[PDB]
RNA sequence: AGGUA
């Protein structure tokens, strides 16, 4: 059992206990990267795959083969921290061992000479951190996993629009992993065409020419043989009597030499059941019925060799009295039924202009590209190219195992390139649905659609490098020797890494990390993205993909998505659902054996959940799996309904498996609407962190898990005891069964600490363990950002009331009470970053120092004689930060200016000044100042410091770890000096760095203290050679891009408090903006006169179907009670009994409660360590859909001595007079979004315009004005408003002469205005001019 | 080729020696990034060339 | 690129 649990125990509510403990939350990207970079002994995923598919390059003449052997990822030569500080890629280097081998020369393959390169280096990629993201420059980016149609084969029906004919029709489309797309469509004609890409459609038959088949090939593939014996007159015909569905009687149907059947019958399944079973074999048929049919192969006369049928013609009376006078007796036609087979075939190959292979090649040579007279080897290397080439067409496994599925073979695997047997097959399943025997195949099930994670993305990638860099491999080995020359010459590094860092870094799908909590964490590395390269474009809607599909259950958060127009797009992966070995969804399911429910589980994906019949997690079941309901519901088909009790298959693992972590940490979400929630979740992401983060009162359980699966919280990696307890360290004495063998040592982590995050918002740990505490694996060490207790803690738990103020809670709107600010909660800390660059300029170099001209001595006060701000010094905006100084170039003056220089007597100063000032608006603290000066630069003081400042830093961690260590082998150095003759006297009086001067007579002993010295030499070599290697690195400036002499970078901490304006909103979708901080009295109060801290609209709720936070709002005053009333006993101290006692029975309140009850915990120090912690409130865990009901929280609230409805009277401030009925009060956990009024404003009057236009805009420390676009531009028109308009369009907008002119005129004090010309008017004449146009102002 | 390539592929105009200058620096870093293994430190860019550096970074 | 209405 956790300490960290110990610490503090969440009630948790649920009557259904979970039999499958939640997921690692990040396991997807994990197991993806080392899928993509681990070894593989065989062709698997990753780097593997890429190189055995690219090597061995084969020269183009030279027999000159470069063959891959392996490949080794060098130890990346910055650890996550430095990288992060000095901006630089956490990478580790690849080196690949390559041998080019030279055959004999020349002569039949076999090899003569061969060279190895080793360890050869073509790039470094980036390495995963151990969070699930990497870092690029300086900035932590996330790889969100795409969800994209897989390869195969999907048999889509088009439908809406059909060619002006109705008859909606069916196309099937192969998908390559890599290569070129294949369609098979339909026309309204009932003719089948063929689609390389999305190129003009060819008839069908021509691809199956150009795979060299004849005609009465391609008929025997696909049609079936009628056999027709030439006998008696006019032929008899051999009658299969299951052939005949559907037809009219055209024919004498005999049997047993009587007809049956008579011409114009209608043939019924009674006739059908008498021809079976009286097994007819022949019949004579009328030439009538003949004459509609068609004839499968060729026939020449059988005595002159004279041609007279051949394949495919319908047959008539001319052609039978010519094949009888020939010599034939068996004729072999086609069987066409209107329900069976159709006539697709046989009129596509009428169609069909070519006739042979060259024929089709020409075709699809001219179709592929225009005109290119077809030359017969370059059409037939496009087609062998387009399909069959494995290094231009590509399959892959999962490719291969989904076309094998749609066409039902036991197959699961094959060559990744097609094969015409596939084609074929492809054929004859389109062909069978359009029969209407096959189905389609929705492009929207999630068994047709493959997520790509980070893997296999990266591997793609770096598939494409490799691609490029065979290209010029290729080219070399042929331009370059043909005979010895060391490869690592030949092999470019560039290409392969340039790509690679264009995919991580700048691609639709690598994002800055939303890092402002650990859910948004989560959330975005869990994130599901249906964009990308090779995903869908926005121009979408494209219903379809969008809305939540019924597979989406279990394997995809449906409630969680964003709302701009990409919703349904970007989703979240469910909290069970794990990525298939193929890229599929998997989500977990506990079997079910017709009796009992077993606890063993199994990933379902998509297409086998269909299978089965999946009882919902909602069934109760007693003892060892028995339902209770003989007809329980459940879901077999996609579709709800009530099974019974011995037909079920599988069960839900948990009721919680159906949502995501966003969604899932929503406590009531069962009684919350979907569109309400989905804003709540959404809004949950952009919660920012809180200085005083303490606990949400009313959990889902997840929470937890949450902290402890992301980044932001230190986990005790190896259990023991803390040794050391520091705002900054934590030192934890590992216990003796879980150190290695020899000497491991102690464990060190170091807390990051107010490091600005992606959101500009600060991230710091704090560590939430003292001296002495017993830790173990899995334990809570350091609490992260928006975390307390190893639980997820994004806003705080406060006291708010539903009920209208004054209005001033009117549309959405909070009102909230100065207790807030004054308690300083809801205060965010941003850590905001400033650059001032000294670049080296034509005008002369750039330079920092203190000296400006021309400026007040406030702003030199700041600054060192290095002309940086010290550390610590409290700055505003306007303040001078970097004393940056530009060589002034040339200067111009006007004549008063040359007047007024000539009578002070000054001159132009030759620099200017440059330095960087803060922006207005934003103030705090300089909390990091960084200096990164090139290799090569003169170094300044400033710099100087702070690498002597991190040197000492880490001189002081090594040297505290190595007398750790030292002191350890000293003690066994004592240990064996004691032994072999007592020398425990004089020994403990000396120093013990003196404790190595004292012999021994030779023994075991002696040899071992020679042993432990040499021990001690070479932990000092081990010693000096880190401080070397750690010196190194610090001492080394940063190749900063060309230009830049210096950088300093300089972090603004802005404790920036809650106000009005700010957007606070709840988990629920409960929103909106704080309207006036009243002062704490004019809060409603309760009769024991706590006031209420917030005051909520309650018209949002009956309207927002969003009762969930009504039951929160309760089930906070149940919390908030007990945790009163327990701190009423831990004031009184009564005893350890009485609060034992209480809790237990707080903890005992319920219904059928998992929780587990005490006493498992210590007598006293345990009990006194939950009562402090839960005098502020006892948290519970709601389940999201097994969470508690009314009647628990009227239990709870009961066991907290408050009134059963939930509502208490509450006494105005401003009057002290009680609102008639009471109002509804309790503890709901809000949120802070990161939207805060401070961000959102900008103003300007004068600043920045533009180059092209003049329209005002630009700057991120004063921004431009507001767009006055057509929409406002119209509402002014429907006024009589024109002046005003003009002024929007001329005066302030982009009339530069008509702008100064009105500013000179308003300084002045003057209110009038130049109509003039916008610049915007002019810009478009001269760009119309610019064209073959003519345009012109004429006057009257 | 080359003439073109300096020419009407650079959007501001590079003389012909000073493209062939580049060529130069791009294939002797390429030479370094491939021995030394980790990147091309302008140290050994200025030592191979008889330019000093501060131009070898303009 | 993500997020807000």
């Amino acid at each position: 059992y956790s300490y960290t649990e110990k610490k503090r125990i969440r009630k948790d509510f649920g009557k259904r206990p979970q039999v499958l403990d939640v997921p690692y939350l990040l396991s997807i990207q994990l197991d993806s990267f080392q899928k993509f970079i681990e070894q593989d002994p065989e062709g698997q995923y990753g780097l593997e795959a890429a190189f055995r598919s690219v090597f061995p390059i084969q020269s183009y003449s030279g027999n000159s083969e470069l063959q891959y052997v392996s490949y080794r990822l060098g130890e990346p030569v910055f650890d996550v921290q430095e990288c992060q500080i000095r901006g630089v890629t956490y990478s580790a280097p690849l080196r690949v061992k390559l041998r080019l081998v030279i055959y004999e020369r020349e002569a039949p393959e076999g090899t003569v000479k061969d060279i190895k390169e080793q360890e050869v280096y073509m790039g470094e990629i980036p390495l995963m951190t151990d969070n699930g993201t990497f870092v690029i420059n300086g900035t932590e980016r996330v790889i969100v996993s795409q969800l994209h149609r897989s390869p195969g084969v999907f048999f889509d029906s088009d439908k809406g629009k059909t060619h002006s004919s109705g008859k909606v029709l069916y196309n099937a489309r192969i998908i390559p992993y890599r290569g070129s797309w294949l369609d098979f469509e339909f026309d309204p004609k009932d003719n089948l065409f063929v689609r390389i890409d999305r190129r003009r459609k060819l008839p069908a038959t021509i691809i199956l020419r150009a795979l060299n088949y004849t005609t009465e090939q391609i008929l025997d593939l696909f049609f079936e043989k009628v056999i027709f014996e030439i006998r008696d007159n006019k032929l008899q015909m051999e009658l299969v009597p299951e052939r005949l569905r559907g037809e009219t009687a055209s024919f004498d149907i005999e049997a047993n030499g009587k007809v049956y059947v008579e011409k114009g019958r209608r043939i019924t399944a009674r006739h059908i059941r008498q021809l079976e079973k009286d097994d007819v074999k022949l019949i004579e048929v009328p030439v009538e019925y003949i004459a509609g049919k068609v004839v499968a192969k060729d026939y020449i006369d059988e005595s002159t060799g004279e041609l007279i049928c051949a394949a495919n013609m319908e047959l008539s009376l001319d052609l039978l009295a010519k094949l009888s006078q020939s010599g034939h007796k068996r004729i072999e036609t086609l069987f066409t039924n209107d329900l069976d087979h159709g006539p697709y075939i046989s009129e596509t190959l009428r169609v069909d202009p070519t006739n042979d292979r060259l024929s089709a090649l020409v075709e699809i040579y001219r179709m592929m590209r225009p005109g290119e007279p077809p030359t017969r080897e370059a059409a037939e290397s496009l087609f062998e190219n387009l399909f069959f080439s494995e290094d231009r067409y590509d399959l892959s496994a999962v490719g291969r195992m989904k076309f094998n599925r749609s066409l039902l073979r036991e197959e699961i695997e094959g060559s990744g390139i097609l094969s015409k047997d596939d084609i074929i097959d492809v054929m004859k399943k389109l062909i069978d649905i359009r029969n209407g025997k096959g189905e389609v195949d929705d492009i929207d099930h999630l068994g047709n659609r493959r997520i790509r994670s980070v893997g296999e993305m990266a591997e793609n990638q770096f598939r494409v490098g490799l691609v490029r860099v065979e290209r010029a491999v290729k080219e070399r080995l042929s331009l370059g020797d043909l005979d010895t020359l060391m490869p690592q010459d030949m092999i470019n590094a560039k290409p392969i890494s340039a790509a690679v860092k264009e995919f991580f870094g700048s691609s639709q799908l690598s994002q800055f990390m939303d890092q402002n909590n650990p859910l948004s964490e989560i959330t975005h590395k869990r994130r599901i993205s249906a964009l990308g390269p090779g995903g869908l474009t926005r121009e979408r809607a494209g219903f379809e993909v969008r809305d939540v599909h019924p597979t989406h259950y279990g394997r995809v958060c449906p409630i969680e998505t964003p709302e701009g127009p990409n919703i349904g797009l970007i989703n979240s992966l469910s909290v069970y659902a794990q990525t298939n070995e193929y890229g599929f969804l998997e989500t977990p399911y506990r079997k079910v054996t017709d009796g009992v429910v077993t606890d063993e589980i199994h990933y379902l994906s998509a297409i086998e959940e269909g299978n089965y019949v999946i009882a919902q997690a909602n069934s109760n079941l007693d003892e060892e799996g028995h339902f209770v309901e003989d007809l329980v519901t459940c879901r077999s088909k996609g579709e709800s309904s009530l099974f019974s009790r011995d037909q079920v298959d599988y069960m839900d693992v948990s009721t919680q498996q159906v949502v995501s972590v966003g969604a899932s940490l929503i406590p009531f979400l069962e009684h919350d609407d979907a569109n309400r929630a989905l804003m709540g979740a959404n809004m949950q992401r952009q919660a920012v962190p809180t200085l005083r983060a303490d606990k949400p009162l009313v959990g889902t359980g997840m929470e937890r898990a949450v902290a402890v699966d992301s980044g932001v919280t230190a986990v005790a990696k190896r259990g023991g005891v803390v040794q050391y307890v520091d705002a900054s360290r934590i030192v934890i004495k590992v216990n003796e069964d879980e150190m290695y063998p020899g000497e491991a040592g102690i464990d060190i982590y170091n807390l990051t600490k107010y490091t600005r995050s992606n959101q500009n918002t600060c991230i710091n740990q704090m560590p939430c363990v003292s001296l002495g505490e017993p830790v173990e694996r899995g334990d809570v060490l350091a609490d992260g950002p928006s975390t307390d207790l190893g639980e997820l803690a994004l806003g705080q738990n406060m006291r708010v009331a539903f009920m209208p103020w004054n209005g001033y809670n009117f549309e959405d709107s909070i009102l909230v009470s100065e207790r807030v600010v004054q308690e300083d909660r809801f205060t965010t800390i941003h850590i905001q970053e400033l650059a001032c660059v000294s670049r080296d300029t034509k005008l002369g170099p750039e330079e920092i120092t203190a000296d400006i001209p021309n400026v007040g001595e406030a702003a030199l006060s700041k600054l060192d004689e290095s002309g940086i701000v010290y550390i610590g010094a409290e700055v505003t905006g306007g303040d001078i930060l970097v004393g940056k100084v530009t060589p002034k170039g040339e200067t111009q003056l006007t004549p008063e200016e040359k007047l007024l220089r000539a009578i002070f007597g000054e001159k132009a100063s030759d620099v200017k000044d440059s330095s960087l000032r803060v922006p207005n608006g934003v103030s705090g603290t300089v909390i990091d100042v960084q200096v990164f000066t090139r290799d090569g630069v003169e170094k300044d003081k400033r710099a100087l410091e702070i690498e002597e400042m991190q040197l000492k830093q880490a001189k002081k961690d090594l040297s505290e770890e190595l007398q750790i260590l030292e002191a350890g082998l000293f003690s066994r150095i004592r240990a064996v000096l004691v032994a072999g003759g007592v020398e425990a006297e004089k020994l403990d009086k000396l120093p013990r760095d003196r404790w190595l001067e004292l012999g021994l007579t030779d023994e075991e002993k002696q040899n071992q203290l020679e042993q432990l010295a040499e021990q001690y030499d070479e932990l000092k070599h081990e010693f000096e050679k880190k401080l070397e290697a750690k010196r190194r690195k610090i001492t080394q400036g940063d190749d900063l891009a060309p230009g830049v002499l210096k950088i300093v970078k300089v972090y603004l901490a802005v404790k920036r408090r809650i106000q009005p304006g700010d957007k606070m909103a709840g988990r629920h979708g409960n929103k909106g903006v704080i309207s006036k901080i009243n002062p704490i009295e004019d809060m409603p109060y309760d009769e024991n006169g706590t006031p209420v801290d917030i005051v909520l609209n309650p018209l949002g709720v009956p309207s927002r179907m969003n009762i969930g936070q009504i039951l929160e709002t309760h089930l906070g005053m149940a919390a908030k009670g007990i945790g009163d009333k327990i701190n009423a006993m831990l004031k009184q101290q009564q005893e350890v009994a009485k609060l034992r006692e209480f809790i237990q029975r707080a903890y005992d309140l319920g219904a059928d409660v998992r929780q587990k009850v005490d006493l498992s915990t210590f007598s006293d120090e345990e009990v006194m360590r939950l009562a402090e912690n839960l005098r502020k409130g006892m948290p519970i865990a709601t389940p999201v859909f097994d969470g508690a009901k009314e009647a628990e929280i009227k239990e709870l609230l009961k066991l907290g001595d408050l009134p059963t409805s939930g509502q208490i009277r509450l006494y105005d401030g401003r009057t002290g007079e009680q609102f008639e009925r009471p109002v509804t009060v309790g503890y709901m956990y809000m949120l802070k979004l990161n939207h805060l009024v401070d961000d959102k404003m900008h103003a300007r009057s004068t600043g920045s315009y533009s180059l092209v236009t003049q329209q005002p805009l630009g700057g991120k420390a004063q921004f431009g004005g507001q767009r006055f676009g057509e929409m406002e531009v119209w509402a002014l028109e429907a006024y009589g408003a024109a002046y005003t308009l003009q002024e929007m369009l001329t005066v302030k907008s982009d009339d530069v002469n008509g702008r100064t002119k009105m500013y000179k005129n308003i300084v002045d004090g003057n209110h009038q205005m130049e109509p003039g010309m916008p610049e915007s008017f002019n810009v478009l004449l001269k760009e119309i001019r610019s064209l073959g146009i003519n345009i012109e102002l004429e006057d009257e | 080729i080359t003439r073109s390539i300096a020419d009407q592929a650079r959007t501001i105009r590079i003389p012909v020696h000073m493209i062939e200058t580049i060529n130069k620096l791009n294939r002797i870093s390429r030479q370094m990034l491939q021995e030394m293994g980790r990147e091309p430190t302008p140290e050994e860019l200025a030592e191979r060339m008889l330019m000093p550096e501060d131009k070898i970074r303009k």
